[PDB]
Formats: structure tokens, C-alpha cells, sequence
């Protein structure tokens, strides 16, 4: 899966 | 006030392990992803790892994969970095940083950092040697052969600071550090004024006050 | 990996002027995920710009970011003293990689160094090692050459040096160089000298002492 995808809850 | 505070840095022998921590305050910690980034002495920034808001996904730089583990405890507002099988090239200041709210995982708040030194050298207090004055004169102290960083240097207990230069230490091939501190003063003051360099090396509990006079 | 190359390495300007810093990526940056950070000595980095052009909270409007694809620019329109620092670009679209940084320093008039040489102390010699120290005080620009000589033999590879950060008040640099010899070698030679080359000196300046004199 993508290490640059959104890491925050929203 | 949004703030991050790292701790746990220290000296580690090559091959051994250390755990860093980062305490968060002033925001909802469980809503933010978090990064570790590091900076070796004299060098630029290198991303280390990222962790999702809820601790699910974690990703690592190729240089640390398999050795480092990022984790978090949202109930304690705390971020962790477990570092195993440390090598000399892991020596660095380690920063934690918050993931920003705009698109993508950029770093919008940074901690002050914590220092990790990977070395087999043993803790050792400095020898302090005078740099004696030979218009303007220069004099100073050579703070030699100590480990680990840092040392602090003042002159006349802090009352003399104009014209003081305390230089960055260098790492010698022995694995010990060396640093000089100098001050420029009037030639005419040498027979009359007292100059004392105050050296403190907290890791070894070594404090020295050294008077420097013409030889 | 996406390599970011910043230019220039050092920019020398004065307050009030306009600074333009560039960042070039080896591959096109995805989603304009390009950020700029400021770092002062002893401090952590601070976010300035993200999304190539979005200013972070609290950052004054003299900072602006532009560019797309592989070519990005940070412009500081009217420099203030607090803006002299190191600037890093970063892409966060494919892994997380940083440029090597541009130092923005204060340009001032040429100032030649005052040069001093110090013999090893007798206290140190009792331990088997001799350190000879040369000080170059309050000079500008930063580029300087120190050449150690021992009985007129040019020394190479047996010294280490370090430089202070640019002085916040007079905008100069100072440098310290240590030549390390064994006690036995030290006591075999007479004339110890450091020769200094710098733009502020019409010809190189040498300071020397004779051992035991």
C-alpha cells in the first residue's frame, strides 16, 4: 500500500 | 501551544539498541500521523519513518528498514522509535514531526530533537590546556580528548562574552572530541586582568576553571 | 528515488533585497507535493511553504513559493535579518526526500582575518602529544586557506579545522585549525608557522614561533 497516502484521521 | 518534545537520545555501542520517545501536547494527537526525521552532524535532513494516526500503517526509509520500528501510544500522547543493530552512520539528531492538515504528509510541527551517538568510545572528561597570549591579543583554552558531546565553555563565569569564539568540536581519529575557545583582548590588559575559562562536561561530571596567563 | 538539487549552494545578500532559491527534481513531483523549510543553527527545521505555494500558519507574506513538475522556486521579497538561515526543499509525493539546502548569508564588506598562532603547552607535552593551534579571527568572506608549515615543510592531512556561524552583529566568520604531532616529532623541529590566504590580504600572512623561545 501507499506510503504517501493520507496518514491523518481525516 | 502545539509542541513536540523528544527524549531518549544517548550514547550506544555499535550493534546495540535504543528507544526514542516523543511527547505531544496542544493538539489531538490521535488524529495526526507522525514522522521521524534525522540529521547527521554537518549534513542535511533524512526521513526515517512515518506512522498513521491510529498506528495502523508504518513505512520506513530503506536505510533503516528491518532495524527500526515506529510505534505510538495514543492514550499517552507519545510516539516511539525503537532502533536496533545501530551503526555509526545512524549517529544524528532525531526529530519527531507532525503530519500537516493540507493535502499529503508534509511536516508542519517539529520537535527540538534528541541526539544519538553510536560509538565504542568510553565516557571521558576533557583535558583543558591553555592557549597562552603571545594592540589586540588573543588567548584561549584547548578542551581536548573528551567523549561524548557536548561541552560548554564560558569565560569569567559568563561576565566575559564580547569577542569570545567557542568553536564547533572536531571528532579525532581516536573517537574523542576536541574543541577550542578563544577571546581577543587588549594587549595592555594582560598584566592586569584575569582570564578564566570555565569548562563543563556534564556526561563525565567534569568541571574545570582554568586561568590563562602569559607564559 | 527523487533527487532534489537546490541552487545556489550559498546566496549572499543584504536585508531589504529579494532572494530567489531554486529546487530541481530528478522526476516530476506528484500532486505538487513540494514543501520548503527553514533551519537556523541549533534549531529544528520550521515549515514555510507546502503544496508548492501555500504559506504555513504564522509565516509572513514576504515568503512565496511557485513552480510545478520538476522546477520550483522560493522567493523572499524583502529580506529581514531573521531570514538569513538554511533553506531545504522536500518532496512528499513518492517517499520523502530533501534537497541538500541553500545557505542564505549576509553579504558585507571584505574583512581580512587577524591571525594568531599558539604553541602546545608544557602541560600537554608531558602526555606525549603536541597540538599547535592557529586562529583566524573575524573575517569575510568565508573562503580562507590555512597552510601549516614545520621547518618550512608544508603539512597536509594532519590538521583539523572548524568555523563559527556567521556573527549576528558584524557578519564575520572565525576559524580554528589544530595541527597534531607527536611530542617526539614536535621536539625535532624549530619553526612552526601558519600561512593564511584570504581575499582581504594582498599577499598571504604568516604567523610563526620558534620552539622553546
Amino acid at each position: 500500500v501507499d506510503e504517501n497516502a493520507n496518514a491523518n484521521s481525516a | 501551544q502545539v509542541q513536540l518534545v523528544e527524549s531518549g537520545g544517548g550514547v550506544v555501542q555499535p550493534g546495540r539498541s535504543l528507544r526514542l520517545s516523543c511527547a505531544a501536547s496542544g493538539f489531538t494527537f490521535s488524529g495526526s500521523g507522525m514522522h521521524w526525521v534525522r540529521q547527521a552532524p554537518g549534513k542535511g535532513l533524512e526521513w526515517v519513518a512515518i506512522i498513521w494516526y491510529d498506528g495502523s500503517n508504518k513505512f520506513y526509509a530503506d536505510s533503516v528498514k528491518g532495524r527500526f520500528t515506529i510505534s505510538r501510544d495514543n492514550s499517552k500522547n507519545t510516539l516511539y522509535l525503537q532502533m536496533n543493530s545501530l551503526r555509526g552512520e545512524d549517529t544524528a539528531v532525531y526529530y519527531c514531526a507532525r503530519v500537516g492538515d493540507g493535502d499529503g504528509n508534509y511536516m508542519d510541527v517539529w520537535g527540538k530533537g534528541t541526539t544519538v551517538t553510536v560509538s565504542s568510545a568510553s565516557t571521558k572528561g576533557p583535558s583543558v590546556f591553555p592557549l597562552a597570549p603571545s594592540g589586540t591579543a588573543a588567548l584561549g583554552c584547548l578542551v581536548k580528548d573528551y567523549f561524548p558531546e557536548p561541552v560548554t565553555v564560558s569565560w569569567n563565569s559568563g561576565a566575559l562574552t564580547s569577542g569570545v569564539h567557542t568553536f564547533p568540536a572536531v571528532l579525532q581519529s581516536s573517537g574523542l572530541y576536541s574543541l577550542s575557545s578563544v577571546v581577543t583582548v587588549p594587549s595592555s590588559s594582560l598584566g592586569t586582568q584575569t582570564y578564566i575559562c570555565n569548562v563543563n562536561h556534564k556526561p563525565s561530571n567534569t568541571k574545570v576553571d582554568k586561568k590563562v596567563e602569559p607564559k | 528515488e527523487i533527487v532534489l538539487t537546490q541552487s545556489p549552494g550559498t546566496l549572499s545578500l543584504s536585508p531589504g533585497e529579494r532572494a530567489t532559491l531554486s529546487c530541481r527534481a530528478s522526476q516530476s513531483v506528484s500532486s505538487s507535493y513540494l514543501a520548503w523549510y527553514q533551519q537556523k543553527p541549533g534549531q529544528a527545521p520550521r515549515l514555510l511553504i507546502y503544496g508548492a505555494s501555500s504559506r504555513a500558519t504564522g509565516i509572513p507574506d514576504r515568503f512565496s513559493g511557485s513552480g510545478s513538475g520538476t522546477d520550483f522556486t522560493l522567493t523572499i521579497s524583502r529580506l529581514e535579518p531573521e531570514d538569513f538561515a538554511v533553506y531545504f526543499c522536500q518532496q512528499y509525493g513518492s517517499s520523502y526526500t530533501f534537497g541538500q539546502g541553500t545557505k542564505l548569508e549576509i553579504k558585507r564588506t571584505v574583512a581580512a582575518p587577524s591571525v594568531f598562532i599558539f604553541p602546545p603547552s608544557d602541560e600537554q607535552l608531558k602526555s606525549g602529544t603536541a597540538s599547535v593551534v592557529c586562529l583566524l579571527n573575524n573575517f569575510y568572506p568565508r573562503e580562507a586557506k590555512v597552510q601549516w608549515k614545520v621547518d618550512n615543510a608544508l603539512q597536509s592531512g594532519n590538521s583539523q579545522e572548524s568555523v563559527t556561524e556567521q556573527d549576528s552583529k558584524d557578519s564575520t566568520y572565525s576559524l580554528s585549525s589544530t595541527l597534531t604531532l607527536s611530542k617526539a616529532d614536535y621536539e625535532k623541529h624549530k619553526v612552526y608557522a601558519c600561512e593564511v590566504t584570504h581575499q582581504g590580504l594582498s599577499s598571504p600572512v604568516t604567523k610563526s614561533f620558534n620552539r622553546g623561545e
